[PDB]
């Protein structure tokens, strides 16, 4: 409710593209750059103050190094201290997405344990608790068994960006309209 | 094709002027089709009064084509049945239009009973006491 | 010869929602259209009067209102001259009050053609309008026009004037027919939600055909009726039909 | 277990105690029970009117 | 269907005159003859039964579960009353006179038949209520696991021509329906003592709630199923057709000693 | 604004209330209007169904005669056939000199009211109605306004005439609705003012209008003798004479207190 | 919140209003209407044509007045008080540019936010007729809103004196799955998520009632069971009618 | 064909205010008749000539 | 303007209020300020 309307000031912009890119980095619950990708933060706001932060914390949250993590933005800056419980929860934000695109073109709700750990990059224990704090947060729900390996809880989250979103859609849209006009043609035909 | 009630019911005597003298199945089929499926209380009676006109040389068909629609629902069919075997027994003095006639001069709906009167003498003109005991 | 009253969908709605609403304690108002006669008179569109306290007479058309509202309709298209004047009453056969009456007699020194039509809603609550439309006779119209009549004769040398009822007809475009079976979008989404709930239900349902069945059996046994359990099959027959399309 | 109290059966062999009533298969079957019975009282009725 | 369908008036059939013809009364004091329907003419057509009206169609709109109401208060339905068993002990005439009387028909009919003695229909009671009487007959209603129906018989009394006969009508209707049941008439002293003498005037709307009561208990009550048990608050005499045998045969005493 | 208001509110209608008599159906109700006949009727819009029970008022269309809108049931208070004066207009203690009367009636009405806890702990009930006899005009109703006063009780007048209505149960009508209120708004004294009217023991035997009295009597009787019983709701009896009460009345159970005015 | 009802009176008269006022495609007819909208559910009782006209310069400039809606609501009040205006009207042509921008002025004598009723009354669509939307800016953003009728005890009545299934929703189904695909085409084109998402994976399983089908056919024995009675019950009635017959045969060879 | 027809009349005779029941008080030899009808007050009525 | 009609009342979401009319009859109509409350009293037209 700044931008659109002006009246702006080069102190407030500075205050606010920082204060967001700190912001950013310290806490989250969507997902951790898609969204400021649909998100300025510095499409001509300003440029100011090393906004390279945006662009070196996706490869940060994809790798998932610890050096990257120092050379993300400056090494205390960081940390915050607000990373030490920030990076459980940065790291089930891009397994989630990732994997949310990727498995199945119609999006279904069964995923592999093992494969949720290899994407992951978290060992056996430690994955299970992280699953375990994801479940709490929703978004989810439809009740993954713990004994059958499954992971099985429901499709209903947000999906990312309108790049894939589309490609995904077409696909899904051959699909949905093909199930109708067989359906259509029997009945018609009698 | 127009779907006014005056043009429809004029549509009906189209069929039974143009295919007159000899009988034709497509010309009958189009116009018991129309008395059938057509509600519009105008457009039975008409579509029955035009198969008379196409069956005059055939009269001797009309009182079976006719026997149901004598005795079918709707004063208006029943008046238009009336119609059919007068024009198309007219002269002949067919026994069986006749008895078709009887029921429906004594028929409750008053119009019903007028044009059964003007049927039923049309066919009987010059035919007298003995002859026909009935009149 | 005489009248033959077509009223439109508007019209016809207009009259019930005024007069419902303006009940006996009577609302009065005027009706619009117009016609070329000997069969085809068109009532378009009705306009209310506002309430005045001394009941549904001459003195209840509002001369500064029904001006007002000729003018204002005119700009918008809908405005046309009177075809004669609507109400509310308590229903008669020879006349729905007095007042329309002694109302209808100044309005017949001015036109020759304005009839007076009335709804009443004490008997359109068992579920089929009652509505009447009568006006008085005219000399020399009514009898160049439908031995000869007699009666009919020594009736208008007479009275000059009494009571006769006109047809009730209706007119609408097909436009309006079409569009109307679309709403009575609802019907097909509606549709759909209802064969959904109905398999919920099923299973109550379920069990009272099968009570139904055991009275009917039943039944037959105790005559030895037959009307009735064939009607009682029919229906039965119907709900599996439906009860299959479902699922 | 055998006048129904107990929702279930001994498996004797395991020495373990299991669930047989899975909820009651049989809870329109009442229903049925009378459906049958109006059936033949009609089969009944129409071989009279038959002969 | 939809002509026939509420707002509604309630009628009473009064009997059937003829085919697909019957004589109403309305409740409001207009009887109007009407049809019945052709599928209400066979199987569902009772002499006299409660009806649902229109107030325009004068046809027969749907039949009803007999219960219709009046303008006077509606009577008291109690299943399982409260009162069950709270004085007891030195009460023992009276309870062991109770207990064949009341109890035994409800549960078996069939016994009393089969010996071909005639069955308690009604009862008389009297002697004090609400000291150790009023106790017992709410206990063996209960016990018998019948609906205890409270029936108020002061209240007929209505100042009206017959909306109490109707009500009457009704209620023993309703008990052979509803069989097991009690109805429990509080105060009958009032709806009955007159004229033995010539005395006791001015009860002439008691009267038909009087003859109404008669033909509906002793037309019923064949093999008794339904309990009618009468109340006064000690003794009052009775005008003579509910004393004779055939109704009020066992005539109970609560002991002065 | 507001005459223009007035206007607005003339067509902002009104519709007329009835008693639903039994629930039939979801489908069928009957309802006594009270314009007078009874009627079947089925619903219409907005409604809860929640608030529906046997017994309770609704509100019902002038012209489909259908239930349009669910009503709490109300008592009505009035002044006409039961008034009503929370507390009295005169103090219990300023009476003092009347000693005696003013002590009894304490204990029989005071104690119970404040502390149900102790009658209930004994396994006795608590006291039922009380009568006072001897001269109403030595000051009796002085007492009984006096009893209201202290407790806070809501104090009911009672013309035991006017509980005599010459029409199809308004006369059972005025019971039930005096003893509802009195739970309501218990604690309470209900106070019957001359009794021979609503309990007489006939005028010679023979009846006028002296079965009205019986059916007035039976009411009173059948609340007591009930499932409902008397110890917030506290009635008290008030004549001149014992020679024109009841026989039942004067039977404990009824009437158990009988305080005389020495 | 919203849930609109809407007179049929409404669609009739801005049907018989186009085409007597002798509007022609590439002209708006825009009307007002008024009525109850300050309660949960929006109550057109009543609407009125609005004088409109556009210019031959360019067809977003154009005439409304504010006057004749001045004095008309207040002609409204007088037969029916509550019967004030909220809103507005619509024929067609449809969602042009200054289609949003009637908005601007009709905010200028509303009491809330003008309700916009565009509805097809020329009745020349297929489906619904009602393309309501409430009027919110941001541009022709338009926020659809689904529902029409309600009406009143005597309207409905009225209503059906003038007048007196799965394929056709399967191909309705079909229709918007194909439109919704040549969208998306249209839209990466140009541009060179749940919903969608909900509408493919759940259908994948006549369809959905496969899972349930295990359920159905349970019951389903039981109902053809019924329908198998109800057979039985025909063939008896038949005999009757066949004796029926017997009998007349066998009185005239008697006689 | 019938069952339409009896449809018909049966709805013709479902319209109705319904009949009063009366007693006759006295028959007059011109064809009136005194009655005392229940639902109202005293009247005297035209003496049908079904009757 | 008299002939009118006459209540003689007796008695004493939002807010409701019973008026007892002298044809005996029991009429809802609001107390929400749309009707006043010193148009009722008892014991008077």
């Amino acid at each position: 409710t700044l931008e659109p309307s002006t009246s702006i000031t080069l102190a407030e912009r500075q205050q606010l593209a920082y204060d967001l890119s700190i912001s950013a980095l310290l806490g989250d619950k969507i997902y951790n750059f898609g969204e400021l990708l649909h998100h300025p933060i510095m499409e001509t706001i300003v440029n100011d103050s090393n906004y390279d932060w945006l662009f070196q914390l996706l490869n940060a949250l994809t790798v998932g190094d610890f050096d990257k993590f120092d050379s993300l933005i400056k090494v205390q800056i960081s940390k915050i201290p607000i990373l030490a419980q920030h990076e459980s929860f940065l790291r089930q934000k891009i397994c989630l997405m990732t994997l949310i695109e990727t498995v199945f073109v119609k999006n279904i709700r069964m995923l592999s344990f093992e494969d949720i750990s290899k994407a992951t990059h978290l060992p056996k224990d430690n994955v299970e608790h992280l699953v375990m704090r994801a479940i709490s947060l929703g978004l989810l729900k439809g009740s993954i068994d713990q004994v059958n390996e499954l992971v099985t809880i429901s499709w209903v989250q947000p999906r990312i960006i309108s790049g894939d979103q589309i490609t995904k859609m077409k696909d899904r849209l051959v699909e949905w309209n093909d199930q109708v006009e067989k359906l259509g043609k029997k009945m018609e035909a009698r | 094709a127009s779907d006014e009630s005056l043009l429809r019911y004029g549509g009906a005597f189209t069929i039974a002027l143009a295919y007159a003298g000899t009988g034709n199945n497509s010309a009958v089929k189009r116009l018991l089709h129309v008395a059938v499926s057509d509600s519009n209380d105008d457009v039975r009676r008409a579509a029955v009064i035009a198969l008379g006109f196409v069956l005059l040389r055939d009269y001797t068909t009309v009182p079976r084509i006719v026997q149901l629609l004598s005795k079918s629902h709707n004063a208006h069919v029943r008046c238009g049945t009336a119609f059919a075997l007068g024009i198309a027994c007219a002269g002949k003095g067919l026994q069986s239009a006749i008895d078709v006639l009887d029921p429906l001069t004594k028929d409750p709906v008053d119009f019903v009973r007028q044009a059964a009167m003007i049927a039923l003498s049309m066919i009987l003109i010059q035919q007298t006491e003995k002859l026909n005991p009935q009149v | 010869t005489k009248e033959t009253v077509y009223i439109s969908s508007i019209a016809l709605l207009k009259m019930l929602k005024h007069g419902r609403a303006g009940v006996p304690m009577e609302v009065m108002g005027l009706m619009l259209g117009e016609f070329v006669d000997d069969y085809t008179v068109n009532v378009v569109d009705v306009f209310a009067m506002p309430q005045s306290g001394t009941g549904v007479s001459v003195e209840a058309v509002d001369d500064v209102f029904q001006a007002k509202m000729m003018d204002m309709l005119k700009q918008t298209g809908r405005d046309q001259m009177v075809v004669g004047w609507y109400h509310s009453h308590p229903g008669f056969g020879c006349w729905l009050s007095s007042v329309d009456v002694n109302t209808q007699k100044s309005f017949e020194q001015l036109n020759s053609r304005a009839v007076a039509v009335v709804v009443d809603p004490i008997q359109s609550v068992k579920g089929k309008v009652v509505i009447d439309a009568f006006r008085l006779i005219d000399t020399g119209a009514l009898i160049n026009n439908l031995l000869n009549k007699a009666n009919i004769q020594a009736l208008i040398h007479g009275l000059n004037r009494h009571y006769y009822s006109l047809n009730i007809d209706y007119h609408k475009t097909a436009k309006e027919t079409k569009m109307l079976m679309n709403l009575h979008y609802e019907e097909k989404e509606e549709s759909n939600l209802a064969a959904t709930k109905s398999m919920v239900k099923i299973a109550e349902q379920y069990s009272k055909r099968i009570e139904e069945e055991k009275e009917l059996t039943e039944e037959e046994l105790k005559t030895r009726p037959k009307k009735h359990l064939s009607e009682t099959a029919d229906e039965t027959l119907e709900n599996n039909i439906v009860s299959v399309l479902t699922a | 277990i055998l006048d129904k109290i107990f929702y279930g059966v001994l498996d004797q062999g395991n020495g373990w105690l299991y669930v047989y009533e899975t909820p009651n298969q049989d809870a329109t079957y009442d229903s049925a029970l009378e459906l049958v019975g109006q059936l033949n009282k009609v089969v009944d009725q129409l071989f009279e009117k038959a002969s | 269907k939809r002509i026939q369908s509420v707002p509604l008036v309630i009628g009473q059939f009064l009997e059937p005159i003829d085919q697909n013809t019957g004589i109403v009364s309305s409740t409001t004091g207009m009887s109007y003859v009407v049809r019945i329907l052709s599928t209400l003419d066979r199987e569902l057509l009772k002499p006299s039964m409660s009806v649902a009206l229109h107030r325009h169609s004068n046809a027969l709109v749907d039949i009803l579960p007999p219960d219709s109401d009046s303008s006077i208060s509606v009577m008291g339905e109690n299943e399982k009353p409260d009162v069950t068993y709270a004085d007891v002990g030195g009460l023992d005439m009276q309870k062991q006179e109770i207990r064949e009387a009341v109890e035994l028909p409800l549960v078996q009919a069939d016994l009393y038949e089969q010996i071909g003695i005639d069955p308690p229909r009604g009862v008389l009671l009297y002697g004090p209520p609400g000291t150790g009487k009023t106790m017992l007959v709410k206990a063996v209603a209960n016990s018998t696991k019948a609906a205890f129906i409270r029936v108020n018989g002061s209240e007929f009394v209505h100042k009206y021509l017959g909306e109490g006969p109707r009500m009457v009508r009704d209620v023993f209707r309703l008990a052979r329906e509803n069989a097991p049941s009690i109805i429990f008439i509080d105060e009958v002293d009032s709806i009955a003592t007159k004229r033995f003498d010539a005395q006791t005037g001015s009860d002439r709307e008691v009267q038909r709630i009087l003859i109404e009561l008669l033909t509906q208990m002793d037309g019923f009550d064949q093999s008794t199923n339904v309990k009618v048990i009468m109340a006064t608050n000690r003794a009052d005499t009775l005008d003579p057709a509910l004393l004779r045998p055939g109704r009020l045969d066992r005539k109970i005493e609560f002991p002065s000693l | 604004d507001k005459t223009e208001n007035d206007i607005k509110a003339l067509q902002s209608i009104g519709q007329l209330i009835g008693e639903v008599m039994k629930e039939l159906s979801e489908e069928k109700y009957i309802v006594k209007a009270s314009s007078g006949p009874r009627y079947i009727v089925g619903v219409r819009n907005s409604v809860d169904r929640s608030k529906l029970k046997k017994g309770v008022r609704v509100t019902l269309d002038i012209t489909t005669l259908t239930i349009m809108r669910i009503l709490p049931r109300e008592t009505d208070p009035l002044v006409y056939n039961m008034t009503s004066f929370e507390q009295g207009e005169i103090t219990f203690d300023g009476i003092g000199g009347l000693t005696e009367q003013i002590r009894e009636l304490r204990e029989v009405i005071e104690l119970p009211l404040k502390n149900p806890e102790i009658f209930q702990r004994v396994g006795i009930k608590p006291p039922k109605g009380v009568l006072l006899y001897g001269p109403p005009g030595t000051g009796k109703t002085l007492l009984a306004k006096a009893v209201a006063a202290t407790i806070g009780a809501n104090f009911i007048f009672s013309p035991a005439s006017g509980i005599v209505d010459k029409y199809i149960g308004e006369s059972a009508r005025i019971i039930r609705e005096m003893f509802a209120y009195a739970k309501e708004h218990e604690p309470c004294i209900i106070f019957m003012d001359e009794v021979d009217a609503i309990g007489g023991r006939r005028f010679s035997e023979g009846t006028s209008a002296d079965r009205e009295i019986q059916r007035t009597l039976m009411e009173l009787l059948t609340q007591m003798d009930g499932f409902d019983n008397l110890g917030q709701t506290k009635i008290i009896m008030a004549t001149n004479r014992p020679d024109t009460l009841d026989p039942a009345l004067l039977r404990p159970g009824r009437l158990d207190r009988k305080v005389e005015i020495p | 919140h919203e849930k609109v009802t809407i007179a049929p009176l409404v669609l009739l008269s801005a049907l018989d209003h186009y085409e007597r006022t002798q509007t022609k495609e590439n002209k708006r007819c825009v009307g007002v209407i008024l009525g109850d909208a300050n309660s949960s559910t929006i109550r057109v009782t009543n609407s009125f044509a609005l004088p409109f006209e556009e210019d031959e310069k360019n067809s977003d400039v154009w005439f409304l007045d504010h006057n004749y809606i001045e004095n008309m609501n207040e002609m409204c009040k007088k037969i029916n008080a509550k019967e004030k205006l909220i809103g507005w009207y619509h024929s067609g042509p449809k969602l042009r540019a200054s289609d949003l921008k009637i908005n601007e002025l009709f905010k200028k004598y509303t009491q809330n936010n003008p309700l916009l009723l565009i509805v097809d009354v020329k009745q020349q669509g297929v489906g619904l007729p009602t393309d309501a939307y409430v009027a919110i800016e941001q541009e022709k953003t338009f926020l659809h809103l689904p529902c029409t009728i309600e009406a009143e005890e005597a309207e409905e009545i009225g209503v059906e004196h003038l007048l007196r299934i799965r394929l056709t929703n399967q191909l309705k189904s079909l229709k918007g799955l194909q439109s919704k695909l040549k969208d998306v085409v249209e839209y990466l084109d140009k541009v060179i998520h749940t919903i969608l998402g909900k509408l493919q994976d759940v259908f994948n399983l006549n369809n959905l009632q496969k899972a349930l089908t295990v359920k159905t056919n349970d019951e389903l024995m039981v109902i053809y069971i019924s329908n198998l009675v109800r057979s039985i019950i025909a063939f008896d009635d038949l005999i009757e009618n066949k004796i029926q017959n017997k009998k007349i045969q066998e009185q005239r060879v008697k006689d | 064909n019938d069952k339409v027809r009896f449809i018909k009349d049966e709805l013709r005779l479902l319209q109705e205010p319904g009949s009063y029941v009366g007693e006759v008080i006295k028959i007059v030899s011109d064809k009136k008749v005194l009655v005392k009808v229940q639902p109202e007050g005293k009247y005297i009525v035209d003496v049908a000539k079904d009757i | 303007q008299l002939p009118y009609l006459v209540a003689n009342v007796v008695e004493v979401v939002g807010k409701a209020a019973v008026v007892k009319t002298s044809s005996r009859q029991t009429v809802f109509l609001p107390m929400v300020g749309l009707v006043d409350p010193d148009k009722l009293k008892p014991n008077d037209l």
